[PDB]
């Protein structure tokens, strides 16, 4: 499970209703997988990231120096896009759990696959 | 540019189900169907490259493997069966495709976290009745909620009038883009399906 996937699975569309909450990640095994850098793709993902969920998951994975939000002119900032490419697409959770905030139940991640089935 | 025959030839090398589960309607999308469907999504509608794509009922991964090869930013496959996803994962590794993820879940029971989470949703859904509805119509409602821009799906041509009626009730745009056929596993002969593009009013 990549962190972009965690973000998709976790995030809510913010609107007039009350705040939704992400799945809390607790990882026990991670791997690094090189993904071909697609800067146009990373740039269009930036405004769609739910940052608070991304930072929480990145903290659990012991990632460091993580950007705390979009930088100025980030569409032209290759270093920012490269960093976010790595953090969103190249750090894969292989074993772990996702905690449901409404239930407290733990859903297992095994062989990189979250099992959300009850 | 990946030509149509090359795409299909690659998809012929996607391994299928070792032990298909009949009750889940497990069979791989036929390579001719998958290649024509994905080639059209990409070359006519530009709905794959640099996009984030969901494959509902991804199975052994034929449609997701092809989507990843056509330049998706990320293709995420969803399936209820852990055995199918194990095969999908092996296929992704053999093809050296790293722009893929997968999730085990019941597509009919996803939370509203999935709302408008993908650019494009693609699927070859099951057809069996569930709670007085065709399972493909339950998949379709879920797909439309997940997709920001377009849904591409295969539905029985004999059900076309119903799909058109639901699209009208949901105020969704619908276009039948091809009439296709493929054979089911011998244990099940021909099935006539429409390839349908669903999209949204602006
Ligand atoms: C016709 S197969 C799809 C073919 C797939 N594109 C492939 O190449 O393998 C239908 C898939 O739907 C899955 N499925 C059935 N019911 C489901 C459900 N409620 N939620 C998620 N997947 C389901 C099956 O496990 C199966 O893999």
């Amino acid at each position: 499970m990549k962190l972009l996937t965690h973000n998709l699975l976790s995030s809510h569309v913010r609107g007039v209703g009350s705040r939704g909450f992400p799945l809390r990640l607790q990882a026990t095994e991670v791997r690094i997988c090189p993904v071909e850098f697609n800067p146009n793709f990373v740039a269009r993902m930036i405004p769609k990231v739910e940052w608070s969920a991304f930072l929480e998951a990145a903290d659990n994975l012991r990632l460091i120096q993580v950007p705390k939000g979009p930088v100025e002119g980030y569409e032209e900032n290759e270093e920012f896009l490269r960093t976010m490419h790595h953090l969103l697409l190249e750090v894969e959770v292989i074993e772990g759990t996702l905690q449901c905030p409404e239930s407290g139940r733990m859903f297992p991640i095994s062989r990189g696959i979250p099992n959300m089935l009850l | 540019k990946v030509r149509l025959k090359e795409l299909e030839s690659r998809l012929q090398q996607v391994d299928g189900f070792e032990k298909p589960k009949l009750l889940l309607e497990q069979y791989p999308t036929r390579p001719h169907i998958a290649a024509c469907m994905l080639y059209t999504i990409h070359n006519t509608y530009d709905d794959i490259e640099n996009k984030v794509v969901a494959d509902l009922g991804c199975g052994c991964g034929v449609l997701s493997i092809g989507t990843a090869m056509l330049g998706a930013g990320l293709c995420v496959g969803f399936d209820i069966d852990e055995d199918a996803l194990e095969i999908f994962n092996r296929n992704a590794e053999e093809f050296e495709l790293t722009n893929i993820d997968m999730v085990q879940c019941d597509v009919c029971l996803l939370s509203n976290r999935m709302s408008k989470s993908f650019d494009t949703v693609i699927m070859n859904p099951p057809f069996g009745t569930k709670n007085n509805k065709g399972t493909d119509m339950a998949f379709l409602k879920t797909a439309l909620e997940m997709a920001r821009t377009a849904v591409y799906s295969l539905h029985k041509s004999s059900t076309r009038e119903h799909v058109q009626k639901k699209a009208a009730e949901w105020k969704i745009k619908i276009d039948i883009i091809a009439e296709l056929r493929y054979d089911l596993p011998a244990s099940y002969v021909d099935i006539e399906v429409d390839l349908i593009r669903f999209s949204f009013h602006h």
